[PDB]
């Protein structure tokens, strides 16, 4: 579970690394190639994030 | 510190999940803060040897020390980030907001609008105005035990953000 | 302005006073209560900076 | 102990003035006594405890 | 109510005798008895009430040495997590 | 980790840098702002030297000296909050590690 | 004798590390002549030129040693040196001159003294790396030491270090002001992770210096320099005026630090401190209970905006699990099309968090409804009312709504209800001062004015328009209140007009200062505020189902700045006498005339006076960064553009037609304010005769230069 | 206002004025000046800075946001 | 500066403005009244209907002493002032009298 | 509150620190700080402490 919350730190690191170095004339549409895709994998349910518990089943837990 | 503690107790209404890590931290907390509340009544009681609004006022004129404890208890109790009430409000309201989004939006209406409000109104009214009766039996400021109790909580409240965060 | 005082000739421009706490200068007591609150932050400080700084 | 004892029995004989003319009326000794005996045991046991916490003496190093 | 002994023993109490004189000749069929002890508290010259009159170093090298010990506490910790025996300097140091 | 950005040619490389531009790379910390230097050290010194100086002063003239040896105490916190930052295998936006 | 023989050693001992070095280096008397076989002419001859090389060896020998001694007292480590006996460490690393391999001495003390020297600073390096946090440091930290201080230093200490502080502070961030905005520079700077928030997740306390925060910080840091200056005159002869100064100054470094905020909890730390040091600052006078009411309802109202800033970054993080700023904005697209359970209602995402973030910023920066606290916040000193109206306190909505435009973008409440609301409390606050008697309260309802008008310049999805219109009233609002509060203190404390006149004579700077600033505040034509609001009538939307309202309330706010301007600057200095009689005759008796003479301070006076030429240097450079044709301004990091610039380029005739209609609207209300006789006088009848002049004068004047000439 | 007397026990702000303030002063400043110094370089060890004028990101260059790789 | 020893309030004179300069001011302020005849008879001793003026004169004539003298006097102070003695006095250990 | 001085820092502060009246007993003044946090009495180092009035006589009736 910190290790998928730890995913979803690192793409948000990402994302802030891309504000930085891509001024916004282009941002967007390198942001859409891979990162935009991959932040809405790891997102509310895919990851427990901020939330009490993760409420996974056993199959999803021993996955 | 009844308020305070029926959200702790809240915390520990989903089992073992991660929401227990929030109400340690905020008994923490809570414990310090009562420390130092309850210390400045203690002060107060024992300055102007009364604990009701309507015979004590203006103690920052005559105590400024006292008064600038009270305010910085205040600022301290209203969960500024920097100390750990913000980390433990964050946490439960986090929890309690994916849980159940209108039940956290009224809890912390409640809590940090309508009883901080009524938390500073009697608080503020205390710290300012005029200590104009009793001039001959007036109190001196604080001593060094006093200062340096509330000066440890404080210390702490700020400090204990720092703590490891693999235990929170 | 017009009939200003200067901070000499000024009889009620105080210079710094007043007690900083109210424990006593000349106070003959073995009091301590402060040396004990001292000792703790002193302490504490040590126990951050001696196990938990780095 | 020894650290928290001394620090107390020698900083609380009295108020600021009395206790500064307590700690000017000492030798060079005594005063050297008064300021390093406190500092040193505690100094040394948070120092013993930080050698409990860490692992320097493992031998996979180069 | 306190109990302690104002006359202290491990030093003398700075007292100022000369403030007030305790009469002596001239007295009065009505007048009071004058009083035995008129000593004054006298406090230092360059005594300031309104601060901290701690002129030691004894705090300000206790913290320095603290720190210092974690200094060095903390190098040898990073040479031992990195398995070293002491810490190896890259030529270049970048941002993070 | 992948490299999340839409590739490009190396002759679009070459073409941009006839037309100019340079590609940008991270630069390495000056010496005044690298922990580990000679000359952030001998800056570390000289301010324990002066500020020990300055309390000298300070305790001769009534001025606070509570700042300067604040300075004192903080020359090597500042170096261990430097050195753990810079050993940290987390970057934000600086060079990758 | 002490200084001859170090000189001698020194020249010795340099000698013998340049014969070392220059016979080690290629490595054939590496160590043949060094130790040397025996030959006790040898064993000398080696011991006794290089004995200044030896004896400093020989402490490099006991020197360290110990001090690994130390390492294993404090370390438990290396099991000191068992090895050795101290006999054989001493005479292998004394006799071992390899140490001293490449040294100089006097090399040394060169690279020594070459480290302090300030002539290579260079300028990339402020580019690169920025100062500006180091100024901003020392200013947070002299007020904080300040506050705690407060005996070392006097009035005078107090005032000169906090002086000092924020002349750095303005004169470092003046630099990286002019680079942010022209040359597209920004910074983000982590000092340092702060603080757990989630298992396993550290936020850190993050900066973000950019566009938008270089333009608030800017202009507070600007009006707080030209007040803090001028406060030290407005409280002269008071009791803490320290502790005016020292609040002033908390305040202003909290606004900065709301202002640079990298995180949104950084952002809510610098909405609480604001929200503190305002409420301090209005309970000054601690003394009164009805100062405390007052500043107590302004501590309600930011406690509400506290619960609603909360909520909505509790939304963010349970959304993306992410606090930064810059992260957020460019990734909240990704989640519009998403819904939030909420009891019964399935409201969108975007709409419930741009709803929570658009109420925190109507409560502080006053709208219709929430505004109620700003006009009883006048209990504040004049400066405190200065830096709160002009900006920082009223500004605080305008930051959240710029800092996160693309949340707000695609938000459908903010479409619908930040022009209505701006426009709403545009009219509601230019009326209200159209109808003020007091100083004060005219300029905190013209401030409410302003901020609706901010408000509808940010519905026109135009933020250049925004930047420009918040510095011009800033600055603008900023020096009306130090006059008026200058016109207060001579006033002794009294703000309403009514009982004042004829202050011309006794406060001609005043007057002077006054009268160009309510012409450049009230947006009266050929002036910047009406090249403000004349681009905030070019962007307007007109799509709106409530555009007749919005564009009604909008005009008729408008057109208010000319009565409140004309009312205040007529009544205070050009009417009849209406003042007490002890407030003229003692301040014109014939012993105080002298060269010395003023009702007012001359660092006031100067004070006033570089804040209006800074002002208007800064935005004028504003100006040509965005309104030239050569749009030079950086990066706003939105990607909503709208046509409206295109009206500003190339406007067809109906637009130009329907400001036509404006400004002759405005005219109109200038010829009533000056023509109407609202009193009998001795120039009735001539007044109507220099109407009717100057009606026939502007028409022949019409006549002659449109076709005769 | 006019001034009234103030008691000499209470340790209060009003119109108090230290003879000795430049001193202070000096010794306020400079010592807090090399502590925002010192906090100043930890924080530029900690700092971002987008490419300059004519400079552009190499996609493919390590400083460039990266995916993760599942 | 402060002498750095303990010092009481003075009382002084206890008034806050000059007595003669407050009941010349007031007299001349009293003489310009349309109803008052003699200015040269009113004294401090002397009563407000002794130097002829009605309550409604007397209201009018405080009102104007209240606008000259840059303080407000309550209707109660004002019905307890006997003599133009009381009034000055009353006036000048006024602390806002200006 | 402007002649109140308890430590007699301003106001000079009697050892006696208070005249008794003539129908009073001569109770001394309550303490500004009320605290009971006291050691026992601190004497110094090596204090010859010796009953030495008892001495003397037993040794002039020895
Ligand atoms: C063999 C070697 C082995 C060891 C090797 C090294 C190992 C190192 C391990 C780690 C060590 C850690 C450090 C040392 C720990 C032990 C210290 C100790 O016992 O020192 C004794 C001793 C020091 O005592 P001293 O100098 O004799 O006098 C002590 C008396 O109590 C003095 O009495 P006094 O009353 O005259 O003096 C009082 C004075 C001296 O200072 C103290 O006594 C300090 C005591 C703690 C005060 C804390 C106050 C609060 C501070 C801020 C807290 C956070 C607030 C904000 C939170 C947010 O107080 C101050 O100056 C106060 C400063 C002003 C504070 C103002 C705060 C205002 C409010 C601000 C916040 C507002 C928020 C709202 O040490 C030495 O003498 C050192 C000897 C070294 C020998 C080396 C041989 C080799
Ligand atoms: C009345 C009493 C208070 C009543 C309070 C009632 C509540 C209401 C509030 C009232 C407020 C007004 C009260 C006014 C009282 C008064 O008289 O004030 C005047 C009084 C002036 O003293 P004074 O009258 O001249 O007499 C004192 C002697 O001169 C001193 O002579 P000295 O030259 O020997 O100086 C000795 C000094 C030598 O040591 C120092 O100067 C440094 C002290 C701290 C050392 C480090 C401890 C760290 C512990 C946590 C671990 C952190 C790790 C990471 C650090 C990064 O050591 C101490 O004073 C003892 C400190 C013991 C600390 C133990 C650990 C507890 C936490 C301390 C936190 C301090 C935060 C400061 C900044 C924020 C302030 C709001 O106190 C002050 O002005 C307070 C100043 C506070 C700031 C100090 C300067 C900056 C410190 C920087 C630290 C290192 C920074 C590193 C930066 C680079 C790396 C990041
Ligand atoms: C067992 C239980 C025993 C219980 C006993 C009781 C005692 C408590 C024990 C539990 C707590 C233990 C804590 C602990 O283990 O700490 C070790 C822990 C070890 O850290 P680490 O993970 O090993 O560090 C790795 C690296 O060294 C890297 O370290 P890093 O990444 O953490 O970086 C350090 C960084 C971490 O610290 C921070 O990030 C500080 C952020 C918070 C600042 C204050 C915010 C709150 C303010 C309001 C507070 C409430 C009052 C409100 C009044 C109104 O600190 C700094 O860099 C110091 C900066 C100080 C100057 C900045 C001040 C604010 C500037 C504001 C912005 C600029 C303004 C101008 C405008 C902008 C420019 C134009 O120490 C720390 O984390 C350091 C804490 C330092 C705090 C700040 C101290 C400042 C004064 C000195
Ligand atoms: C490059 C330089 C550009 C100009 C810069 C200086 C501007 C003027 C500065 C001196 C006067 C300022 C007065 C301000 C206060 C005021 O109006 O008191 C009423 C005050 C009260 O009247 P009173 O003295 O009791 O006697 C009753 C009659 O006024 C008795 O009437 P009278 O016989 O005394 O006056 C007759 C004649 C005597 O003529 C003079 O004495 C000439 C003196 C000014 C010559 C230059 C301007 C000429 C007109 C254009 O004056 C006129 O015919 C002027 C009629 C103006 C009607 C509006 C015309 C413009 C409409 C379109 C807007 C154009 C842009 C406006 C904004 C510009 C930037 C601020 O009356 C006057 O001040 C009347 C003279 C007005 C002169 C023209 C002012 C034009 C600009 C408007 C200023 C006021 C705007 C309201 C907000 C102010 C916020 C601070
Ligand atoms: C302009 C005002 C006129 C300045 C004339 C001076 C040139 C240099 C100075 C002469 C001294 C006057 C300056 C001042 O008041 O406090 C400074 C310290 O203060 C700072 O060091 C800390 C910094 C405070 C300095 C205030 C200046 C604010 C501007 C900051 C930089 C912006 C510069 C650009 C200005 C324009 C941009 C808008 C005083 O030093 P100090 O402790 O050694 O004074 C001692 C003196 O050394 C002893 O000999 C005496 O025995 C002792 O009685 C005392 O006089
Ligand atoms: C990293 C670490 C950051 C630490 C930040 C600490 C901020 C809080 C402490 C501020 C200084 C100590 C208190 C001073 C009180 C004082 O002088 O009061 C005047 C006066 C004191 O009354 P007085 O004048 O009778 O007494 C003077 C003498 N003493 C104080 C010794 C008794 O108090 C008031 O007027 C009461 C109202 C409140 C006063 C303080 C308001 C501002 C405080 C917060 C500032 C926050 C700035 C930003 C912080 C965050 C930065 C990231
Ligand atoms: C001297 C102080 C003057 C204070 C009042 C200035 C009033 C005019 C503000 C003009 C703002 C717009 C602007 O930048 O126009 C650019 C123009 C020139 O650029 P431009 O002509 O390419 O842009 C104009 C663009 N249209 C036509 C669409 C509006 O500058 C001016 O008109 C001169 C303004 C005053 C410059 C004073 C410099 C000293």
């Amino acid at each position: 579970e910190l290790f998928l919350n730890e995913y979803r730190k690192r793409i948000n690191n990402e994302v802030r690394r891309a504000a930085i170095l891509t001024p916004t004339s282009s941002l967007r549409e390198k942001m859409n190639h891979k990162i935009a895709d991959q932040i809405l994998d790891l997102s509310s349910p895919h990851v427990r994030g901020a939330h009490f518990q993760a409420v996974r089943s056993w199959t999803d837990a021993s996955k | 510190t009844i308020q305070e503690m029926n959200i702790i107790y809240l915390a520990f209404c989903w089992g073992d999940s991660c929401a227990i890590l929030g109400g340690i931290l905020f008994s923490a907390t809570h414990a310090f803060l009562s420390a130092l509340m309850f210390f400045l009544v203690d002060c107060i009681y024992r300055r102007y040897h009364t604990r009701s609004l309507v015979e004590v006022n203006g103690i920052l004129h005559i105590t400024p020390n006292l008064g600038l404890s009270i305010l910085f208890m205040l600022v301290f109790f209203s969960g500024i980030p920097g100390t750990i009430k913000f980390i433990s409000e964050f946490y439960i309201f986090s929890g309690l907001l994916e849980a159940s989004p209108f039940i956290c939006f009224i809890l912390m209406l409640v809590a940090n609008v309508l009883g901080l409000i009524g938390f500073s109104k009697s608080w503020f009214n205390a710290t300012f105005g005029m200590p104009k009766k009793n001039t001959k039996y007036l109190p001196m400021d604080l001593s060094f035990k006093e200062s340096y109790i509330i000066l440890y909580c404080f210390f702490f409240l700020f400090i204990f953000s720092y703590f490891s965060s693999i235990f929170f | 302005d017009a009939y200003y005082h200067d901070d000499t000739h000024e009889g009620l421009m105080n210079e710094p006073h007043g007690y900083l706490t109210m424990d006593d200068p000349m106070d003959l007591r073995p009091n301590y209560e402060k040396s004990a609150l001292e000792l703790l932050f002193l302490v504490s400080g040590g126990a951050i900076l001696a196990l938990m700084l780095g | 102990s020894v650290g928290s004892l001394s620090y107390i029995f020698y900083n609380s004989v009295g108020g600021k003035v009395i206790r500064d003319r307590i700690r000017a009326s000492m030798p060079f000794p005594k005063r050297v006594l008064v300021q390093v005996l406190p500092f040193v045991a505690l100094g040394t046991a948070l120092i013993i405890s930080r050698r409990g916490i860490e692992g320097h003496n493992h031998g996979y190093k180069q | 109510r306190q109990n302690f002994a104002k006359n202290i023993t491990t030093t003398d109490i700075p007292k100022d005798s000369h403030h007030f004189a305790a009469k002596r000749s001239g007295f009065t069929q009505t007048e009071q008895a004058p009083f035995a002890y008129n000593d004054v508290y006298q406090y230092p010259k360059d005594y300031k009430p309104w601060n901290y009159n701690y002129k030691g170093n004894g705090v300000l090298l206790a913290l320095f040495l603290g720190s210092a010990f974690s200094l060095v506490a903390y190098e040898r910790s990073y040479a031992s997590k990195t398995g070293r025996y002491q810490r190896k300097v890259q030529q270049n140091y970048y941002q993070i | 980790m992948q490299n999340a950005y839409p590739e490009i040619t190396d002759q679009h490389r070459e073409f941009l840098k006839k037309q100019g531009l340079k590609v940008y790379e991270p630069k390495p910390l000056p010496d005044q702002i690298n922990p580990f230097s000679k000359t952030y050290w001998i800056t570390n010194a000289f301010i324990i030297g002066v500020s020990f100086l300055a309390r000298r002063h300070a305790l001769k003239v009534g001025a606070p000296r509570i700042f300067w040896s604040g300075c004192i105490v903080g020359v090597p916190l500042a170096a261990i909050i430097s050195r753990g930052k810079s050993d940290q295998l987390d970057e934000l936006v600086g060079a990758r590690k | 004798l002490f200084l001859l023989f170090f000189i001698v050693n020194l020249y010795w001992f340099n000698s013998g590390l340049i014969f070392f070095n220059s016979v080690y280096k290629i490595h054939h008397d590496a160590w043949t002549l060094i130790f040397q076989t025996d030959s006790i002419l040898n064993k000398l001859k080696i011991y006794f030129f290089l004995l200044p090389l030896y004896i400093s060896s020989f402490i490099h020998s006991i020197s360290t040693w110990y001090y690994n001694y130390i390492l294993n007292f404090l370390l438990f480590s290396e099991n000191l040196n068992t090895n050795t006996n101290f006999v054989d460490y001493i005479t292998y690393n004394t006799l071992l001159l390899s140490k001293f391999e490449d040294f100089n001495l006097f090399v040394y003390i060169k690279t020594l003294l070459i480290t302090f020297d300030i002539r290579q600073i260079n300028l990339d390096f402020l580019n690169e790396y920025p100062i500006i946090l180091l100024t901003g440091l020392l200013f947070l930290f002299t007020t904080i030491f300040s506050l705690i201080c407060l005996s070392y230093l006097g009035l005078y200490g107090v005032f000169i270090l906090n002086l000092a502080s924020i002349l750095l502070f303005w004169l470092s961030m003046l630099y990286y002001f002019n680079l942010i905005v022209s040359e597209n520079y920004y910074y983000y700077i982590s000092l340092g992770k702060w603080m757990y928030l989630s298992n396993g997740f550290r936020v850190s306390f993050d900066l973000l210096i950019d566009l938008t925060s270089i333009s608030f910080s800017f202009l507070t840091l600007t009006i707080g320099v030209f007040v803090y200056i001028y406060t030290f005159s407005y409280f002269r002869y008071e009791p803490l005026v320290e502790r005016l100064i020292l609040f002033l100054n908390s305040f202003m470094i909290s606004m900065i630090l709301l202002v640079s905020s990298g995180n949104f909890i950084v952002l809510f730390l610098g909405w609480e401190l604001i929200g503190l040091t305002s409420f301090f600052l209005i309970n000054f006078w601690s003394t009164r209970v009805g100062t405390l009411k007052a500043a107590f309802k302004a501590f309600s109202f930011n406690k509400l905006s506290d619960l609603f800033l909360f909520f909505a970054i509790l939304i963010i993080f349970s959304t993306t699990y992410n606090l930064d700023i810059l992260s957020f904005n460019n990734q909240i697209y990704l989640y519009e099309s998403y819904n939030i359970d909420m009891f019964y209602w399935s409201i969108n995402l975007i709409e419930i968090i741009s709803f929570f973030f658009i109420s925190c910023a109507f409560i502080k920066s006053a709208q219709f409804g929430a505004h109620i606290w700003l006009p009883d916040s006048m209990e504040a000193p004049v400066p405190a009312s200065a830096l709160i109206h002009s900006a920082t306190l009223v500004s605080a909505g305008i930051y959240l709504l710029l800092r996160l435009s693309p949340l707000f973008e695609l938000s459908k409440y903010a479409y619908f209800i930040l022009p209505l609301i701006g426009s709403v409390t545009a009219f509601y606050g230019g009326l209200v001062s159209a109808f003020q008697s007091d100083t004060k309260k005219t300029l905190a309802y013209s401030t409410i004015s302003h901020c609706g008008f901010l408000m509808v310049s940010y519905s026109t999805g135009v933020l250049e328009f925004v930047i420009l219109y918040l510095y011009v009233h800033g600055f603008f609002k900023a020096a009306t209140f130090l006059c008026v509060g200058n016109v207060n203190r001579f006033n002794r404390n009294i703000q309403d007009f009514k009982r004042m006149g004829g202050f011309y004579k006794y406060l001609p700077f005043e007057c002077l200062a006054s009268f160009v600033c309510m012409i450049n505040l009230s947006g009266l034509p050929l002036t910047l505020g009406f090249y403000i609001k004349h681009l905030l009538f070019i962007g307007l939307v007109e799509s709106y189902t409530l555009y007749p309202l919005i564009f009604s309330s909008l005009i008729l706010g408008a057109i208010a700045g000319v009565f409140y301007s004309y009312r205040l600057f007529y009544s205070i200095f050009f009417d009849t006498k209406k003042g007490k009689k002890a407030i003229y005759l003692q301040a014109s008796r014939i012993i105080l005339n002298s060269k010395f003479y003023s009702n007012t301070s001359l660092a006031s006076n100067l004070s006033i006076t570089f804040l209006v030429l800074i002002s208007y240097t800064v935005i004028l450079y504003l100006y040509c960064t965005t309104l030239n044709n050569y749009y030079s301004l950086s990066d706003l990091k939105s990607i909503y553009i709208n046509n409206a610039y295109s009206y500003f380029y190339k406007p067809d005739y109906n637009f130009l037609n329907a400001v036509s209609i404006l400004n002759w609207f405005v005219i109109i209300l200038l010829i009533s304010v000056i023509y109407l006789n609202w009193r009998w006088s001795y120039y009735y009848t001539k007044s109507i005769d220099s109407l009717s002049k100057f009606i026939l004068f502007s028409f022949f004047f019409f006549i002659f230069s449109k076709y005769i000439l | 206002f006019q001034k009234y007397p103030i008691p000499r026990y209470l340790h209060v702000g009003q119109w108090i004025v230290n003879k000795n303030w430049k001193w202070n002063t000096f010794h306020m400043f400079f010592p807090t000046a090399i502590l925002c110094f010192m906090v100043w370089r930890n924080s530029m060890i900690s700092t971002a800075k987008p490419p300059n004028y004519g400079e552009y990101v190499d996609p493919q260059s390590p400083v460039a946001p990266k995916a993760i790789k599942y | 500066y402060a002498p750095q020893k303990v010092v009481l309030r003075n009382e002084k004179s206890g008034y806050y403005a000059n007595p003669d300069d407050v009941a010349r001011r007031l007299i001349r302020l009293i003489s310009l009244h349309d109803k008052v005849q003699n200015p040269s008879a009113i004294t401090l001793k002397s009563t407000w209907s002794e130097i002829g003026v009605d309550p409604l004169s007397y209201v009018e004539i405080m009102l104007e002493a209240e606008n000259e003298f840059y303080i407000e006097l309550a209707d109660e102070d004002l019905e307890r002032f006997r003599t133009v003695e009381d009034a000055v006095e009353f006036i000048a250990r006024n602390f806002f009298t200006n | 509150l402007l002649k109140f001085d308890p430590f007699g820092f301003y106001s000079p502060k009697l050892l006696s620190e208070n005249r008794p009246e003539e129908a009073m007993p001569f109770y001394e003044d309550y303490p500004q700080n009320d605290s009971h946090w006291n050691l026992w009495e601190q004497f110094p180092e090596d204090f010859e402490d010796s009953n030495a009035e008892r001495e003397a006589i037993l040794k002039s009736n020895k």
